[PDB]
């Protein structure tokens, strides 16, 4: 059936780097883009809405506003890659992807941040 | 899209 996997369920990024946590799904000739949908949230909070080849930014949450990005030109290789920058502490929690194409799924991935220490 | 995977819930917008 339509499954998606994560290569990695954890990620441990440092504060103020930038991150891309990833997704995978079952891709073959032509990705009609039209049929597609990504998803990713966190929280109560939406990141990303891409729905027929559009993002809807009026449902995306104002603490990801200029910073998250759907790096769409990894969609031919069957891979949902979310970027985030400059990671706040704030980031850290459960993002979920959920991918539809005829089927759908979802996974979560876990963000850890590790806050600023001096050496 | 009102989506239900594993008895979690997707919903647009």
């Amino acid at each position: 059936a339509f499954t998606v996997t994560v290569p990695k369920d954890l990620y441990v990024v440092e504060y103020g780097s930038n991150m891309t946590i990833e997704c995978k799904f079952p891709v073959e000739k032509q990705l009609d883009l039209a049929a597609l949908i990504v998803y990713w949230e966190m929280e109560d909070k939406n990141i990303i809405q891409f729905v027929h080849g559009e993002e809807d930014l009026k449902v995306q949450h104002s603490s990801y506003r200029q910073r998250a990005r759907l790096l769409k030109d990894q969609l031919s290789l069957g891979n949902a890659a979310l970027q985030i920058t400059d990671v706040k502490l704030q980031d850290a929690g459960v993002y979920r992807c959920m991918i539809s194409y005829g089927g759908a799924d979802y996974k979560r991935i876990t963000v850890k941040v590790n806050a600023p220490y001096a050496a | 899209f009102f989506i239900v995977i594993r008895d979690r819930v997707f919903r647009c917008g």
